[PDB]
């Protein structure tokens, strides 16, 4: 099986290990900080989708440190695996296309 | 931090009549609020959680209503062992705070 | 028609499907839950769509989480739509650079 | 010279069109909506722009039926433009990578 | 080394420089505007980071034209980067799936 | 939940002349606010929608304005016909909820 499909295939499984752990750590993180609301598991889960998916509507965000960097590697994974997606896409249509006519 | 306002401290009423303890978050907390129940010499026990999601085991008679800075947790028809002292409490901020307590009185 | 403008064209079908049944989806989950503001059509719609573009300006999200389970869905919708443009884009560019070359 | 990158350069002219029109349509559809924020043009100019790279702060967005319609053609245009620049990219590494190899 | 991952690389270096300079210019731009709040270094390298990645959640943002000049350098910048590294991830696969094949 | 309070209850005024009636929403709604009339014994009439929009079949007479805490409800010279009670109310966040009511007196 093509590797453009395998990374895309890995890159998912990898993006929702990121959210799940990116919600954990991100309460870990944020507890302890007055006025944190990032504070709740489901929410947190929330928040990283919503993060990872770079659309971000500030109903929550981190305010501190280590909440902040765990924002920035998730943001990283959504925008990199997104992107891995893409990628495969357009090996699999650039590759279909070398058929179309011959190659 | 949020402070949780809850008056009438204490509260009379008749039995069978319905009533109604208020909780006010000093700002919007959304429906980050949960109510505890605490008899005389018991621990807290979770009566209503997230503003109006039930607890299972609590008699359907309590129910919580509210959002935002507003929250109510009523009791549709009192009796003798529901006299207690009822307290709020919020998530949507850290750190959780407690209400000041509001004693039912029959 | 090429493949790669094919899907193009299906995504962007797809995406104001998604849209459309997103919007309706956000005000049913949303609707009975205290302080909601997605309960209503028409910016519910203006909602998934600044949602599938990933633009979300905070004005209006889900509170609930079949609201939210709805983002996410036209979330992802709206990435891998657009992506898949970018890639026909690619698989065009490259095809044709292979023609200013010969092949 | 090679059609990705007129396609590219094209796609920036064009986003940057409609950008200033954005912002004129905005202040225009706007004003006359109690509440609306999006009212002058300098601002309006930002808005757009942190639309456009679907970036949208939240301080400032449309209320308004045709300054949303605005804000969604300035969105569309704002990925479709940096996405085919994306392809452009990608056009050229993987005609690179073919010399790098021979053909 | 192939191109397309020097450019990822270089594009990552880059992505840096601009968001530490992208940091200190918004501080000096945003101070001595009443009401501004992207006036202290730290937050304003999680703002630039926030806006790179477009997310943006709206708890900073500049309000000053300098500010937003500065912004919008590092909205394109980050843009262009990730879209950089997904064009590499592209020119990879697209390389690869030529071997699976035979060329 | 949003509260809409309508004071006065009362408006006492002389034919011809114009009124208003004022709707405070305890927290920015935007202009998710309408306004209903209701006359002795019927059921609710749709005046404004969205805080001035106008519906088809209103006296060109009627007309609102505001937007986020402040609403009013305006009617450029009053005749009998008006006489009734007002309501507003608000859709920007569940539950929709209503004003208490004004009796327009002549
Ligand atoms: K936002
Ligand atoms: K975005
Ligand atoms: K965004
Ligand atoms: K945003
Ligand atoms: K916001
Ligand atoms: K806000
Ligand atoms: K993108």
């Amino acid at each position: 099986s093509a590797l453009h499909w395998r990374a895309a295939g890995a890159a998912t499984v990898l993006l929702v290990i990121v959210l799940l752990a990116g919600s954990y750590l991100a309460v870990l993180a944020e507890r302890g900080a007055p006025g944190a609301q990032l504070i709740t598991y489901p929410r947190a889960l929330w928040w990283s989708v919503q993060t990872a998916t770079t659309v971000g509507y500030g109903d929550l965000y981190p305010v501190t440190l280590w909440g902040r960097c765990v924002a920035v590697v998730v943001m990283v994974a959504g925008i990199t695996s997104f992107g891995l997606v893409t990628a495969a896409l357009a090996t699999w249509f650039v590759g279909r296309e070398q058929e179309r006519r011959g190659h | 931090d949020i402070l949780l306002t809850q008056s009438p401290a204490i509260l009379s009423v008749s039995p069978g009549e319905r009533v109604s303890f208020s909780c006010r978050a000093s700002q919007s907390i959304g429906t980050d609020i949960h109510w505890y129940q605490q008899r005389t010499n018991g621990s807290p026990r979770l009566l209503i959680k997230y503003a109006s999601e039930s607890i299972s085991g609590i008699p359907s008679r309590f129910s919580g209503s509210g959002s935002g800075t507003d929250f109510t947790l009523s009791i549709n028809s009192v009796e003798s062992e529901d006299i207690a002292n009822y307290y709020c409490q919020q998530s949507n901020r850290w750190p959780f705070t407690f209400g000041s307590g509001t004693k039912l009185e029959i």
